[PDB]
């Protein structure tokens, strides 16, 4: 398709990329985890910056793969500063809701037809 | 304390002393609008036109039911505009009662607030006697005014506004030349450039500033034109040259409600045509044909033909848009509002950069931000 | 046209410059205002005495809810369905069932008094001229498990003054 | 089950009822063929509608108004 | 008295324009019926709907779109300038 | 100018949540309530989705 | 004039030859571009017939009308830009032929 | 009624005692006054 | 007709005639319509590449100064196979006049960004970002505004259903205030309002 691409050409440059603010991610966890005053264990801020870059994986295209980035590359901007308090962070990690089955015969016996 | 009853969060690096930045986050009254108002028809939706700004209530919705009757091709007959003057007119002194106190309750004076709202009071009276309400009241419409205003009124007006140039009087010999007022403010916040239009700013940090324009004599509006008055001009770009325009246009003022008390002919109200007028109580309630424009008329609106608009008004604190394309059936399309807050705020960052963290509270004030409009 | 304010030059002149130097130096300016505008405090106070005076209204006012019925009572709505339609809130709840003699009439009819907006857009489309806003600020309780109302809430509420109500509509009808 | 809600809170219910109130009036005659219903009085009340009583004896009474009346 | 001057001894004096109002010259009430006029081709025998049309009407005029001695026409005149408007214009 | 052509079905993805997979929208022309003979209800296609439970509250 | 008007400017200082140096000063310049594209044909044509006016009349006051600009010392910064387009409008191209019609059905308005 | 000498705090009123199952005095709200006076006290009429 | 109809005015339709005629005739690589709203207001139809050039020549001239920029804006349309829209607006200050400029896109092709020729898109573009997803390349900032720190739906599109996704609560259980997808008290009725009959001749989609 003709149109002008965003940052990336094919792929490579690309896939450098999502390689490379995974460190500015993987570097930065943990002092905000002081900084906060939020307690964690700190790998499990290690877990999900790491659950999150294996979730998009079958993304074939560019101009996609750039697209994501623009969102991840601000983030970094108010998380490694405060632009947050506490409860934009811990949000990614849903303590309370309630599990959902899932299975099926889970299912069958609470809630119609989803 | 300093929200000017909003609720903003800006962020300053400051060196040492001076603030030579600021970035504020505007976004905490944001409320979802104009995402709303493709859902409703177009007299079911009128309030939230209302509900925008909380100072100015009929001058808002005269800016949007003239970008309807436009589309329309209609106007409302001569007894309704000479309302929209009367109420239009008398709204600037609300917001121009406002921006020179609730400003300087920063300032930190006290009596200029409690010896005032005594008084914007007995103007409530006359939103509630006229049609229901304390605050926002929805009276205009696409048809010229609602209903007839009682008898009365008229020697409540003449009654009050003759007593009123004195007030004025009690917020000078207070405030222009008394000393530590007038050195918290001159030469603060100076935009003399054409960077001031540049940015496309709206009235007062203009016409207060040199540059000379105003759209209420450029323009008419809706009969504008058959009155005088005189736009008053600052000196220096400074603040304390845009608080002057705020009173020698509060004494403008009374020169046309004075004006047009003498003026208002006899007439109807309504636009007469009654397929975008509902009928009076008398008639729906008895001929036939009364009925299915007053029973079409509640449930879907007016069908008003297709294509894109646009307005604007001088409001209080500077202009208002209404940009309003509509699909050429009942319910619109995008209806965008702009309304200053993104120019008059715009422009804070540039303006404050060199003087101190103490100024930049009473920067503020004299663009006159105040939000929940800001949802443009 | 135009004006221009903030343009003038000092005179320059000797017997100028001493106005002005005995304005900085002696104060003569800034005792002229509030050394005396301030007072000035021998007005009489304005001030409303709130738990028994009260202060000015009109008859085309806003406020809380009725339903009106003519002499013996009809429970005048007849649902219809309208001041449901146009309310732009949607606060309204109407659900009508065919009455026993077989004249139609209303079973629930809730007004939520948290989103109702106060229009004066229920005041308006009713053509056989039932639902009226009241002129009594009469409010604020304690549970917000209350200010919803029932149908059977509204009607005493709006028989408790009839004779508020039935004296101004005669007001005020006569305009619209 | 549902029924544990207003224990103790005394339950506003409607002490008249409408559901059949109107019996009780002296349902009209006029000698005469069709009538005009605007009730309650002049440009308050239901929109004029008017009703043919012929049948031998019955009325109608428009449906807005529910005022027993006939010839 | 001593007390009346006083009040008059600052603000120059007023003594008519006072700022309650609560003393007399007010309006009372409204005492009289009004009737409302009807005027704008509200008669019969005439007015006849298809005249008064306040809608249909038509599309936007279209211009040269895809598919000469120009004097460098502006979209109008320019502004003619204003007055210094005699009030105290200084 | 950097024109470089090439052909990717074009897809677009993460906006949403699970709704991507989990429905099936359907497109069709509107059928003219019956009640009235006006044919101007007709003429556009628009697409309208599955309907999942409403229950009681 | 010791105020230069509408504020942000100052009054420095020559006329009646300020204006004749960029006039001159466009017209050399802008024939550069090839002739066919009508912009040279307006461009210009604005230029000398306002230079006419030019040449030759006291007071700068008498200047001003039939020349519709703001005040003198604005008519430059008017005089002043547009060149700062002309000596950019030879780096992109205007004049050549259309490029991509849109998808041949797309500005129809009521969907 | 006071005598005309005022506006707005002309038109006053006294509550006196244990209306309808209340308590005594020294509580005094404002909704009490008979759904009369409201065409009276508040000066609509 | 006279009486109730808003009387015309023509002079002003005739020169918006003429002065829209030959912007079409001095940058034809760009410009692909133009039209004259029958109230006396233009509507250039340009494609996507013009976007800093065109308004660079609307920037400055002696023939049209368009110094103001007032209202950018933006529609969304579904069935235009391209989506988005954006609306430029500016008002010449010398000439009395207003001439909007519309401009195509999609969401993955970027539109650059208008900032060095205006200071003033500098706000209205963080917006767009936020609200449609619209990618403004080269702009000197692009941020959130308007829009809380959480949604990742960018809402006034037409695929947000009105209540977004994720209702807030605040519950003691720890001491967050913290975000359980929403569950409403009442539904959010859907009236239905569009009558049939085809009021209008005038626009009459064509006969197919
Ligand atoms: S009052 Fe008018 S609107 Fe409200 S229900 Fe009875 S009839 Fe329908
Ligand atoms: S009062 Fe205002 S809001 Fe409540 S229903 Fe009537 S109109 Fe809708």
């Amino acid at each position: 398709t003709s149109v002008k691409p965003i940052f990336s050409r094919d792929m490579n440059e690309a896939k450098r990329r999502v390689r490379e603010l995974y460190r500015a991610w993987y570097r930065e966890v943990p002092n905000t985890v002081h900084l906060f005053q939020l307690d964690i264990s700190v790998k499990q801020g290690r877990d999900k910056v790491r659950e999150m870059f294996k979730k998009n994986a079958h993304i074939t295209d560019p101009r996609v793969v750039d697209l994501l980035v623009i969102k991840g590359k601000m983030e970094l901007e108010e998380t490694i500063k405060v632009w947050k308090q506490r409860t934009h962070v811990m949000r990614f990690f849903h303590e309370t809701e309630a599990p959902r089955p899932k299975d099926f015969l889970s299912k069958f016996y609470v809630g119609h037809d989803p | 304390h300093p929200a000017a009853h909003g609720v903003l969060r800006l962020v300053m690096e400051l060196s040492g002393e001076m603030v030579r930045k600021c970035d504020p986050h505007i976004g905490l009254l944001h409320r979802g609008t104009e995402k709303l108002i493709e859902y409703k028809t177009y007299l079911q939706a009128l309030p939230y036109f209302d509900r925008l700004d909380y100072v100015s209530m009929m001058c808002n919705e005269q800016a949007y039911s003239l970008a309807v009757e436009k589309l329309l091709n209609i106007q409302p007959p001569p007894r309704a505009q000479w309302i929209r003057v009367l109420f239009g007119e008398i709204t600037r002194l609300l917001n121009h009662i406002m921006a020179v106190t609730t400003h300087a309750l920063d300032i930190g004076a006290m009596t200029p607030f409690f010896w005032m709202f005594e008084e914007r009071e007995k103007m409530f009276e006359f939103y509630e006697r006229v049609s229901g309400a304390r605050m926002h009241a929805a009276y205009v419409r696409p048809g010229g005014v609602h209903q007839d205003l009682p008898l009365g009124l008229m020697d409540d007006i003449y009654e009050f506004s003759k007593n009123f140039s004195l007030r004025i009087d009690e917020l000078e010999e207070m405030l222009t030349n008394n000393r530590i007022w007038r050195n918290r403010t001159v030469d603060i916040g100076i935009v003399t450039a054409e960077d001031a239009l540049n940015y496309g700013f709206s009235g007062v940090m203009l016409r207060g500033s040199g540059i000379q324009w105003d759209l209420r004599k450029t323009q008419p509006y809706d009969v504008y034109d058959q009155v005088e008055f005189d736009v008053p001009i600052g000196s220096r770009g400074d603040c304390y040259d845009r608080y002057l325009c705020r009173v020698e246009e509060m004494r403008q003022s009374i020169r046309i409600i004075s004006q047009c008390l003498n003026k208002m002919p006899p007439g109807e109200i309504k636009v007469d045509d009654a397929k975008v007028s509902p009928p009076k109580r008398a008639e729906m309630k008895t001929s036939m044909e009364s009925l299915i424009h007053h029973f079409k008329l509640y449930t879907e609106g007016y069908q008003v033909p297709p294509g894109a608009t646009y307005t604007a008004i001088e409001a209080p604190k500077g202009e208002f848009g209404v940009y309003l394309v509509s699909d050429g059936s009942s319910r619109p399309y995008r209806c965008k509002i702009k309304a200053p807050g993104f120019a008059h705020l715009a422009g804070l960052d540039k303006m404050s950069k060199g003087h101190m963290l103490a100024d930049v509270v009473a920067i503020i004030g004299t663009q006159d931000i105040v939000f929940g409009e800001v949802d443009r | 046209t135009y004006k221009y304010v903030n343009l003038r030059e000092p005179s320059m002149d000797m017997k100028s410059v001493t106005d002005r130097a005995a304005q900085t130096l002696l104060w003569t300016e800034l005792i002229r205002g509030l050394g005396m505008t301030l007072s000035y405090l021998f007005r009489e106070p304005a001030t409303i005495n709130y738990p028994f005076e009260k202060g000015p209204l009109s008859p085309r006012f806003r406020g809380e809810h009725a339903l009106r019925r003519y002499p013996s009572g009809e429970e005048r709505c007849i649902a219809c369905k309208l001041c449901e339609a146009v309310c732009p809130a949607q606060a309204i709840t109407i659900e009508a069932e065919p009455r026993a003699d077989g004249s139609r009439r209303t079973t629930r009819y809730d007004i939520d008094m948290t989103k109702c907006i106060y229009c004066g857009f229920c005041q308006e489309a009713c053509p056989v001229d039932a639902i009226v806003e009241g002129p009594n600020f009469e409010f604020s309780t304690e549970t917000h498990e209350e200010l919803l109302y029932n149908k059977e809430k509204l009607l005493n509420n709006g028989d408790k003054w009839e004779a508020e109500i039935a004296a101004n509509i005669q007001a005020d009808y006569l305009y619209r | 089950y549902r029924k544990v809600r207003f224990v103790g809170r005394q339950k506003e219910v409607n002490e008249n009822f409408a559901i059949d109130l109107i019996a009780e009036q002296p349902v009209s005659q006029v000698g005469s063929r069709v009538i005009s219903c605007d009730g309650g009085g002049g440009a308050l009340g239901h929109p004029r509608v008017y009703i043919n009583l012929d049948k031998e004896t019955k009325t109608g009474t428009c449906g807005y108004c529910g005022l027993q009346f006939r010839q | 008295r001593f007390i009346q001057w006083l009040r008059n001894w600052a603000s120059g004096r007023d003594l008519q324009a006072k700022l309650q109002l609560r003393y007399q010259e007010i309006s009372k009430r409204t005492q009289p019926p009004p009737k409302l006029p009807v005027g704008p081709s509200h008669k019969l025998s005439n007015n006849y709907y298809c005249t008064r049309d306040g809608r249909r009407e038509a599309m936007p005029p279209s211009i040269v779109m895809s598919s000469s001695e120009k004097k460098a026409v502006s979209p109008a005149p320019p502004i003619k300038r204003w007055e210094l408007s005699q009030d105290e214009p200084y | 100018i950097t024109v470089d052509e090439k052909l990717d079905i074009t897809t677009i993805t993460g906006v949403p949540e699970e709704h991507i997979k989990t429905r099936k929208a359907r497109i069709f022309v509107p059928a003219r309530n019956n009640m009235q003979s006006g044919v101007n209800n007709t003429k556009k296609w628009k697409m309208e989705f599955d309907t999942r439970e409403r229950w009681e509250n | 004039k010791k105020t230069t008007g509408l504020v942000g400017l100052a009054v420095c200082e020559t006329p009646h030859e300020r204006l004749k140096i960029l006039y001159t000063k466009i017209l050399d310049v802008l024939g550069h571009i090839p002739k066919n594209a009508a912009y040279r044909k307006y461009t210009e044509q604005i230029t000398n017939e306002k230079l006419s006016m030019v040449k030759a009349e006291p007071d700068v006051k008498k200047l001003e009308e039939r020349l519709q600009g703001g005040q003198i010392e604005e008519v430059i910064l008017q005089a002043e830009n547009e060149l700062s387009l002309a000596r950019k409008m030879i780096q992109w191209k205007p004049w050549e032929p259309l490029v991509e019609e849109p998808p041949a059905s797309q500005w129809k308005w009521p969907i | 009624e006071d005598n005309k000498q005022f506006f707005g705090r002309h038109r006053w009123v006294i509550y006196t005692t244990e209306m309808n199952g209340k308590n005594t005095f020294w509580d005094v709200d404002g909704s009490m006054v008979p759904p009369e006076w409201h065409r009276w006290l508040h000066c609509m009429t | 007709t006279r009486p109730t109809v808003r009387p015309r005015n023509d002079v002003a339709h005739k020169q918006l005639s003429a002065f829209g005629e030959y912007v079409a005739e001095i940058l034809p690589k760009y410009v692909q319509q133009v039209q004259v709203s029958c109230f006396n207001e233009l509507e250039i139809c340009i494609h996507p590449d013009g976007v800093i050039p065109v308004l660079t020549f609307l920037r400055d001239h002696s023939n049209a100064q368009f110094k103001s920029l007032a209202d950018l804006t933006a529609v969304d349309i579904p069935t235009r196979q391209n989506r988005f829209e954006i609306v430029y607006n500016l008002l010449s200050l010398r000439f009395n006049s207003r001439i909007r400029v519309k401009t195509y896109t999609d969401e993955l092709t970027p539109i650059e960004s208008s900032v060095p020729v205006y200071k003033a898109a500098n706000w209205y573009e963080r917006e767009i970002w936020d609200m449609f997803g619209v990618f403004f390349a080269n702009h000197p900032d692009l941020r959130r505004i308007l829009t809380d720190y959480g949604f990742e739906g960018h809402p006034f599109r037409k695929d947000f259903p009105l209540s977004g996704y994720v209702e807030l609560r605040y519950d003691d259980e720890v001491k967050r205030v913290v975000a359980e997808p929403v569950e409403l008290a009442q539904e959010f009725r859907k009236f239905d309002l569009n009558s049939p009959w085809e009021a209008f001749p005038a626009y009459r989609q064509p006969p197919e």
